């Protein structure tokens, strides 16, 4: 419930900084 | 029903234990855990359409779907839910029967019929109770 | 994929290593045993 | 609803499905 | 800080490990609070 | 001679599996009210 | 008969008949023993 929701949010932004690969973001959106 | 039917391979049957009437049928027995994949479908009354029978198989390639079941045949039993057969396993250093995979034959035998009926005359198994003529 | 899955059923010998009844069919228990064989040695498990 | 209730209770049966979370990490 | 210069060391061995991957670890800037007790009834307490 | 297995006729069930290196041929039974299970 | 598989004349009917009993690697007969 609060135990670790936030973070995969944190986890997903630090992948969407350097995310070469395309049609990999768009799914993460 | 339509009154003494016969019998055929591939028919999905119905078995009932005489004395008590708990109709070995198809049921959701998810315990036994010798094998560790393995049921055994035991007794309870729940005849409910598609979860009531089991379903007849010729032994080895003598007779096929569609023939009468004749006495003496040797058969395999399998469920139309689990589709096991009719598993004969040994659990711990002893006999365990079980519903598997690994398929076992299964002979029959007549013991009565209706004809064979009694109507006041004695039939073997029928329990009794003895009478002097004069005592009683 | 049912006449597939009736045919692996009566014989679904993926014997792994060791547990019950089978050789294994059973995933945690042989994964975790074969990655001894496989992350400090090769492949093989007697292997440098 | 269509029998398809059987095999998925036969997948069900081999319990170590619920037991791959610690294989998704492993 | 404290936690996560102890994760940046375990961190230094999956590098040079060569990219890993076994389930024993968590750093503390993405930890769940199952394994964070025995941090935090010292670092709650410094800052009490 | 010939005869078959009617509907509504009482039978009983055999098998026949080796132990101790001999045939024990057994029966199906089973006992339905404290145990809903079947033994041999 | 010696083996019987034939039904050949049900024979005993319930309450009407009187029968006697012989176990027969004796031979013996059922008695009552009135006693004193």
């Amino acid at each position: 419930c609060g135990q670790l929701r936030p973070s995969m949010m944190q986890h997903l932004l630090r992948r969407l900084v350097f995310d070469v690969p395309l049609l990999n973001e768009h799914a993460k959106m | 029903g339509g009154g003494h039917r016969t019998l055929l391979y591939g028919h999905a049957i119905l078995l009932r234990h005489s004395y008590s009437g708990m109709y070995l049928c198809c049921l959701s027995t998810s315990r036994s855990s010798t094998d560790k994949l393995a049921f055994d479908v035991g007794l309870q009354e729940d005849t409910t359409g598609e979860a009531c029978w089991w379903t007849i198989h010729p032994a080895s390639k003598q007779r096929s779907e569609g023939e009468k079941v004749q006495v003496g045949d040797d058969l395999i039993l399998v469920s139309v839910s689990s589709e096991r057969y009719l598993h004969l396993s040994y659990g711990n250093s002893s006999w365990h029967v079980d519903a598997a995979f690994q398929q076992t034959l299964w002979s029959v035998a007549p013991i009565s019929s209706g004809s064979e009926a009694a109507q006041g005359y004695l039939i073997g198994g029928d329990v009794l109770r003895l009478l002097h003529g004069h005592m009683d | 994929a049912n006449v597939v899955v009736r045919l692996l059923i009566r014989r679904p010998e993926c014997f792994g290593p060791a547990l019950r009844g089978e050789g294994g069919n059973g995933l945690l228990a042989a994964m975790e045993e074969a990655i001894k064989i496989a992350e400090d040695p090769s492949r093989d498990g007697p292997s440098p | 609803k269509g029998e398809a209730i059987r095999i998925r209770s036969i997948l069900r049966s081999l319990g170590d499905l619920v037991g791959v979370i610690s294989i998704a990490f492993q | 800080n404290y936690h996560n210069i102890w994760a940046k060391k375990k961190k230094l061995e999956l590098e040079s490990k060569g990219g890993g991957n076994h389930p024993l670890l968590v750093p503390y800037d993405t930890l769940t609070a199952k394994e964070k007790a025995k941090d935090r009834e010292k670092a709650q307490d410094i800052f009490k | 001679e010939i005869q078959f297995l009617r509907t509504d006729d009482e039978v009983v069930l055999q098998c026949t599996a080796t132990i101790h290196k001999e045939q024990q041929k057994l029966c199906l039974a089973a006992e339905g009210f404290g145990n809903r299970l079947c033994f041999l | 008969r010696k083996e019987v598989d034939g039904m050949g004349t049900s024979e005993i009917k319930y309450g009407d008949s009187i029968c006697y009993i012989q176990h027969v690697d004796t031979g013996l007969w059922l008695t009552y023993q009135a006693v004193d």
